[PDB]
C-alpha cells in the first residue's frame, strides 16, 4: 500500500508550478554521482523548503535524481517522511520489475541471453529508456546511430571533467563524436531507467509530458559569468547587493527556493556553481537500431528497428518560464509530446498547433517530426498511447503498463504458458 | 570453410600464368541483408592497379578511353564493350552458411587450430565464404592497387564496393606414408583476423590469413609509394564521379534551353489550365524545385537508370533494326497484297523513368517508373502508373518532375504540363566511365536453371537455414 | 495580366471525377502559402 | 612578442574586465599558459569563458 | 535533429494518419462490423500489415 | 462551377523578365560554385 | 476533456475541427456570456455593438 507516495507523485507532476531550478540542476548533476555528492546539501534543502512552502515533492521528473535523492540524503539532511517517500518510489519501481519477469522458471539462457529477457521487453537490453544519462553495459546488436553512420567504438571518447577540454567544450554543438562519462549502467539499473519512463511517467502525468534541451554553453556563460562567482574565496552584506551581485536571471531562478536563514542566497549560488564543472554537452537525440532476439528473429529476418532516446537533455512536465529563450522543445516519442509545452516553448509550434487545433490532443496522435515518426519500426506504437491517454492514475495501471510489454516470440509464449499466464 | 582450402588449391595451380595470390574473405550483416545472403547466385572481384587500369584492358591505353557521341546506333561501343568488361570481371568460389554463429568458435569446431593473439569472441547471423584474388604483375605487390568486390542475386540485381591493397595488407607484408596439403592446412590453422572497410567506408568486412597459404613462400615484395596512392586517389575520384557529371550535364542542358526559348515554356503533357491562376507563385515553385533536384539527385535518379539498358548489348542491334524500319519510304502495292505481312511499328506505349520533387515538404524520389501514351485527341503526353492508373502529379501544384525516354530526351515539367524539352549531352565522358561503372549483369549458367534461354524462370535455389539442410 | 497564352479562345467548365484528367484547382491563399512555406524549406537541408 | 597576443586571450576574447588582473587570479594565468598553444577556437569565445569557468569550480572544491 | 524541430511545424500542413492508429479508434464490437476499412491489414496477430 | 482552358499544341506559359534574370543569376552562382557532391565525398 | 470526445474527434473538415462538430462547448460561435478578450478566429461570427 504504497498509495500516499503515488497521490503525491500526481500531484507535483501535474503541478503548473514545477520548480525551473530542478531542470538545471538535473541537467548539471547530469546523473553523476559525483556532482550530486557535490550538492548534496543545496538538494536536500531545497527539497525541504520547497515541500514546506508548496505542498509538492520536487525533482520528481528525472529518474537519476530522484534515486540519487533516496540513497545518499538518508543520512542526513532530509526529514524521514521525504525520504520515506523517494523510497517508496524507488520501491514501486522493484515491486513492478519483480511482476515484470517470471522469478520462477527463468533459471537459465539462450544464445547467453538471459531467460527472462525472452519473456518481457524490460529485461531486454535492446528496449533502451527514452532518456540517457550512461551507455548501457551490453551492446551486443546494438548500433547507435548519431549523425548518420553507426558509432565505432573509437567515436566515442570520455569526458574528464578535472581539467582543461576547451576542444570538447567548443565541440559542443557538434554531434560526430558522442562524448559520454566513463560509466556503464548495469542490467538492473537499466530496467529501472525502462520501467520509470515507460511504466511510471506516462501514467502518472496522463501522456502530459515532454522532453527539451538547453544552449546550456550560453546559459552558463552569462547566469554565472558575474564577477561574484570568479573571485570565490577559501556575503551575509544586504540583499540587494547579494541580488546585484548574482544577477536578475539567478535571483529569479533561486529567490526562495533554497534560501534559508541558515544560509543566505550567495552560498547557494556557489553550491549550485561548483557543481557546473561537470558540464555535458548539448541536448542530442541518439537513433538504435537493433535487430530482434534470436527467436523472435525467425520471421523478417531482416527486421532492423528503429528506436529514438534523448542524450544531454531532461524529461520536464511544464513548460519553463525564465529559462524560455535558452531552451528547445524536442518532442520525440510518443510519450513526451505534449503539445501544450512545445507550444509554449516555441513559436512555430505555437502557430502549427493554432493552425491545426485537433493535434492539440494528447492520446499520442499528435504529428511528431519525420525523422522520429516511424511508429511500425518502434517498439511502442499507438495502442501504448492511447491507452495511457485516460488510464486512471493507480499505481495497477502502472504495473498494467509494464505488463504489456510482455513477448510474443515463441519461448516468451511457452514462459507465460507454463506459469498458466 | 572448404571454399577457403580449394581456393588456395586453385590460386596455387595457377599463380604460374595468372600470377594471382588468394585473399580469403568472410562477411556478415554489415555488408549483405539475410535476405540477398540467402539468395546469393554469384560472387565476382576486379582488379584495378594504381594507375586506374582494370586487369583485362590493354595496358598501354585502349579506345574505350576515347569518348563516346551520343548515338544510339553505336551504344557506348556496342557488343565489343559488353565482352570486354565480361572478360575483365572475374569469377569466384563462395558458400553460405545461413544459422548464427561465432568465426572464432566455428572453426575451433572445426578440424582448424585457430592462434589468434586474443580469444575475442565475434559473433555474426549469418556468413557468405568467399576467396578473391589480386594481381601482381611480377614477383612484386603494390599498396596502391585497389580490388573490387560485387555480388550478384538471380534478378540481375548486384551491388559495387571497392576496397585498396593497403588496407586489405595493412601488417600482413611487415610480419615476414605422404602428408595430404589438408591435414597440414587444418594442423597449421589461422592466426591474424582484420577488419576491411570500404573506400568510401561503408562495408565492413573480415579476412583470414591461414600460416599454410601458398603466397607465404615466394617471398614476394611490397611496397607502396606516395605519388602512386596519391594517382590512385585521383583516379578514383574520376571513377566515382559519373552520375554526378551526368546530372550537371542535365542541369546545364536544362538552364540552357531555358535561356534559348525565352522563358515561354509550351506545353508537352495534356492537363487543364487556368487564365487567373498565379503563375508567379508556379514560377518561383519551379526555382525552388530544380535546386532541390540538384541537391538531391543521386545514383538512381532516372538518367542513369535510363542509359544503363542503352550499354547491353541488344541495344545497338535493337537500333539498328529500329532505324531500317523508320528508314522506309511507302510500301509498293506488291508487298501489300502479297508476301509477309508487314513490319509492327513502334508501340503506342511506352516504359519511361522521372524523378519526382516536392516543394510542400523535402521530399524527392528518383527510381520511379513511368508509362507514356499520347493522347490522341491533343496530341499531347500521358503519364500513366506501371497498374495503368493515371499520374495526378502533374496537377498537384507543388509538384515538378523530370522525365527521361528511352531515346535520352528528357522533359523537365513544372505544374500544368508546360515543358522544357532537351537532349542528354553523354559527350563529357570517356566510353569507359559508363561502360565500367554501370552495365547489367549477363547471366552465365549454374544449377537451377534452363539451359535453353528464354524459359520461364524455375523456383529461385534460395539455400536456407530455416530448413534442415538439404542434401 | 496575361502570363498564360491559350489555343483554344473560350474557356470550358470543368466536370468528370479526378481520375479521369489533369486540371489545375488553385485557390490564391493555397498557393501563396505552399510557396512561402517552401521558400524558407529550402534554405534549411568551407 | 607575447603581450599582443596575451592581450587578445585576455581582452578581446575573454572579454573579461581589466579590473581582474593576472596576479589577482592565479588559474586564470595557469589556463592562459595553455590558452595560447590553440590559436584557433577564438570565434566562440564562450567556450573560452565557460572553461574559465568551470576551471574556476574545480579549483574551489575543497575534495 | 536536435535543431531542426521548429523546421518540420514551421509549414502549414496537415500530417496524414496511418492503419495502426485508425485502427486503434474502434470500440471493440465496432471493430468486427463493415464500417471498419482497417480490416483488410489485419491478417496476423503477431505481425501487422 | 469554374471555366478550365483545354491543353493543345499552340499553348504557351510565358516567363516574366525579373523571374528569368533570377534563374540566370542562380544558374551562374550555382555553376560558379564549385560544390560539387563528388568533392564532398572525396572530403 | 468530458464534453469532447477524445478518442474519435482527430480530424477536420473546415476551419472547424471535428471537436466543434461534435460540442458546441468547443466552437468559436458560441461566446461565454463575460467576455473581455475577443477570440482568436471569427470566420462566420461577427461582432455588433
Amino acid at each position: 500500500d504504497y498509495e500516499e507516495t503515488l497521490r503525491l507523485f500526481k500531484t507535483t507532476v501535474t503541478s503548473p508550478n514545477y520548480p525551473e531550478l530542478c531542470y538545471l540542476v538535473d541537467v548539471l548533476v547530469h546523473g553523476n554521482v559525483d556532482a550530486f555528492l557535490l550538492i548534496r546539501t543545496f538538494v536536500a534543502r531545497c527539497i525541504v523548503n520547497m515541500f514546506h512552502t508548496r505542498q509538492l515533492l520536487v525533482f520528481a521528473h528525472s529518474y537519476a535524481l530522484v534515486t540519487l535523492i533516496a540513497e545518499h540524503l538518508a543520512d542526513g539532511a532530509l526529514p524521514p517522511q521525504l525520504l520515506f517517500h523517494y523510497r517508496n518510489l524507488v520501491a514501486v519501481l522493484r515491486l513492478v520489475t519483480r511482476i515484470s519477469a517470471l522469478p520462477g522458471l527463468n533459471n537459465g539462457q539462450l544464445a547467453e541471453e538471459p531467460l527472462s529477457a525472452y519473456v518481457n521487453a524490460l529485461h531486454d537490453h535492446r528496449l533502451w529508456p527514452p532518456f540517457v544519462t550512461h551507455l548501457p553495459r551490453n551492446m551486443e546488436g546494438v548500433q547507435v546511430v548519431a549523425d548518420r553512420q553507426p558509432l565505432n567504438p573509437a567515436n566515442i571518447e570520455a569526458r574528464h571533467h578535472g581539467v582543461s577540454d576547451v576542444p570538447r567544450l567548443g565541440a559542443m554543438d557538434a554531434d560526430e563524436p558522442l562524448f559520454v562519462d566513463d560509466y556503464r549502467a548495469t542490467d538492473d539499473e537499466w530496467t529501472l531507467q525502462k520501467v520509470f519512463y515507460l511504466c511510471l511517467m506516462p501514467a502518472m502525468t496522463n501522456n502530459r509530458a515532454c522532453g527539451l534541451g538547453l544552449n546550456l554553453k550560453t546559459l552558463l556563460v552569462d547566469l554565472f559569468y558575474r564577477p561574484a562567482f570568479l573571485l570565490m574565496p577559501a556575503p551575509e552584506d544586504s540583499i540587494a547587493a547579494q541580488r546585484q551581485a548574482v544577477g536578475e536571471m539567478l535571483t529569479e531562478l533561486v529567490e526562495d527556493v533554497a534560501t534559508d536563514a541558515h544560509t543566505p542566497l550567495l552560498q547557494a549560488c556557489r553550491e549550485l556553481f561548483l557543481a557546473v564543472q561537470f558540464v555535458g554537452e548539448h541536448v542530442k537525440v541518439l537513433e538504435v537500431r537493433a535487430p530482434l532476439d534470436h527467436a523472435q528473429r525467425q520471421g523478417l529476418p531482416d527486421f532492423i528497428s528503429r528506436q529514438h532516446v534523448l542524450y544531454n537533455g531532461c524529461c520536464v512536465v511544464t513548460a519553463p518560464k525564465t529559462l524560455i529563450e535558452y531552451s528547445l522543445p524536442v518532442p520525440f516519442h510518443r510519450f513526451y509530446s505534449n503539445p501544450t509545452i512545445c507550444a509554449a516553448l516555441s513559436d512555430d509550434i505555437k502557430r502549427y498547433v493554432t493552425e491545426f487545433p485537433h493535434y492539440h490532443r494528447h492520446d499520442g496522435g499528435f504529428p511528431l517530426p519525420t525523422a522520429f515518426a516511424h511508429e511500425y519500426h518502434n517498439w511502442l506504437r499507438s495502442p501504448f498511447s492511447r491507452y495511457s491517454a485516460t488510464c486512471p492514475n493507480v499505481l495497477h495501471s502502472v504495473m498494467t503498463l509494464a505488463a504489456m510489454l510482455y513477448k510474443i516470440s515463441p519461448v516468451s509464449l511457452v514462459l507465460q504458458t507454463k506459469a498458466h499466464i | 570453410m572448404e571454399t577457403h582450402l580449394y581456393s588456395d588449391l586453385a590460386f596455387e595451380a595457377r599463380f604460374a600464368d595468372d600470377e594471382q595470390l588468394p585473399l580469403h574473405l568472410v562477411l556478415d550483416q554489415e555488408v549483405l541483408s539475410n535476405e540477398e545472403a540467402e539468395t546469393l547466385r554469384y560472387v565476382y572481384y576486379r582488379n584495378v592497379d594504381s594507375a586506374g587500369r582494370s586487369t583485362g584492358r590493354a595496358p598501354g591505353g585502349d579506345e574505350d578511353d576515347a569518348p563516346a557521341s551520343d548515338d544510339a546506333e553505336d551504344a557506348v561501343g556496342g557488343d565489343r564493350a559488353f565482352d570486354r568488361e565480361r572478360r575483365t570481371w572475374q569469377r569466384a568460389c563462395f558458400r553460405v552458411l545461413p544459422r548464427p554463429l561465432e568465426l572464432l568458435d566455428y572453426l575451433r569446431q572445426s578440424g582448424l587450430t585457430v592462434t589468434l593473439e586474443k580469444e575475442q569472441r565475434v559473433r555474426m547471423f549469418y556468413a557468405v565464404f568467399t576467396t578473391l584474388g589480386l594481381r601482381c604483375p611480377d614477383n612484386r605487390l603494390s599498396g596502391a592497387q585497389t580490388l573490387h568486390l560485387r555480388l550478384v542475386w538471380p534478378d540481375g540485381s548486384y551491388r559495387d564496393w571497392e576496397f585498396l591493397a593497403r588496407d586489405l595488407l595493412r601488417e600482413e607484408m611487415e610480419a615476414n606414408d605422404e602428408v595430404a596439403r589438408t591435414d597440414e592446412w587444418k594442423g597449421a590453422g589461422v592466426s591474424r583476423l582484420r577488419e576491411v572497410w570500404d573506400v568510401q567506408h561503408r562495408v565492413r568486412l573480415r579476412v583470414l590469413w591461414y600460416v599454410n597459404s601458398f603466397w607465404r613462400s615466394r617471398e614476394l615484395s611490397y611496397d607502396d609509394h606516395e605519388v602512386e596512392l596519391y594517382r590512385a586517389l585521383d583516379a578514383y575520384r574520376a571513377r566515382i564521379a559519373v552520375e554526378y557529371v551526368l546530372i550537371r550535364a542535365v542541369r546545364d542542358e536544362i538552364y540552357a534551353v531555358l535561356r534559348r526559348d525565352g522563358g515561354a515554356l509550351p506545353q508537352r503533357f495534356a492537363c487543364h489550365v487556368s487564365r487567373n491562376m498565379s503563375w508567379r507563385v508556379v514560377w518561383e515553385l519551379c526555382r525552388h524545385a530544380l535546386a532541390l533536384w540538384m541537391d538531391w539527385a543521386d545514383v538512381r535518379s532516372c538518367i542513369i537508370k535510363a542509359l544503363t539498358p542503352r550499354l547491353s548489348r541488344g541495344a545497338a542491334a535493337a537500333a539498328q533494326r529500329a532505324r531500317r524500319q523508320r528508314e522506309r519510304s511507302a510500301p509498293k502495292p506488291q508487298e501489300l497484297l502479297f508476301g509477309p505481312r508487314n513490319e509492327s511499328g513502334p508501340p503506342a506505349e511506352q516504359t519511361w523513368y522521372a524523378d519526382v520533387v516536392r516543394c510542400v515538404r523535402a521530399q524527392v524520389d528518383l527510381g520511379v517508373e513511368v508509362r507514356a501514351a499520347r493522347c490522341p485527341r491533343t496530341g499531347l503526353w500521358i503519364v500513366r502508373d506501371r497498374r495503368g492508373r493515371l499520374r495526378r502529379w502533374l496537377s498537384q501544384p507543388e509538384v515538378c518532375v523530370l522525365y527521361v525516354t528511352p531515346d535520352l530526351d528528357f522533359y523537365w515539367v513544372l505544374p500544368g504540363g508546360f515543358a522544357v524539352s532537351s537532349r542528354v549531352t553523354l559527350h563529357g565522358l570517356a566510353q569507359r566511365a559508363l561502360r565500367d561503372r554501370f552495365q547489367n549483369f549477363e547471366a552465365v549458367l549454374a544449377r537451377g536453371m534452363h539451359v535453353e534461354a528464354g524459359r520461364q524462370e524455375p523456383e529461385t535455389p534460395r539455400v536456407s537455414g530455416r530448413r534442415l539442410p538439404f542434401d | 495580366m496575361s502570363l498564360l497564352h491559350t489555343f483554344w479562345r473560350l474557356p470550358v467548365a470543368v466536370f468528370f471525377e479526378p481520375h479521369e484528367e489533369n486540371v489545375l484547382r488553385c485557390p490564391e491563399r493555397v498557393l501563396r502559402r505552399l510557396l512561402e512555406d517552401a521558400a524558407v524549406t529550402m534554405r534549411g537541408g568551407d | 612578442k607575447r603581450d599582443e597576443k596575451h592581450r587578445h586571450v585576455v581582452n578581446v576574447v575573454l572579454e573579461l574586465p581589466t579590473e581582474i588582473s593576472e596576479a589577482t587570479h592565479p588559474v586564470l594565468a595557469t589556463m592562459l599558459s595553455k590558452y595560447t598553444r590553440m590559436s584557433s577556437l577564438f570565434n566562440d569565445k564562450c567556450a573560452f569563458k565557460l572553461d574559465l569557468l568551470r576551471m574556476v569550480a574545480v579549483s574551489r572544491t575543497r575534495r | 535533429a536536435a535543431r531542426r524541430i521548429p523546421h518540420f511545424y514551421r509549414v502549414r500542413r496537415e500530417v496524414p494518419r496511418t492503419v495502426n492508429e485508425m485502427k486503434q479508434d474502434f470500440v471493440v464490437t465496432d471493430f468486427y462490423k463493415v464500417g471498419n476499412i482497417t480490416l483488410y491489414t489485419e491478417l496476423h496477430p503477431f505481425f501487422d500489415f | 462551377v469554374a471555366v478550365f482552358f483545354e491543353p493543345h499544341e499552340e499553348n504557351v506559359l510565358r516567363c516574366p523578365e525579373r523571374v528569368l534574370r533570377r534563374l540566370l543569376e542562380d544558374a551562374a552562382v550555382t555553376m560558379r560554385g564549385g560544390g560539387w557532391r563528388e568533392d564532398v565525398l572525396m572530403d
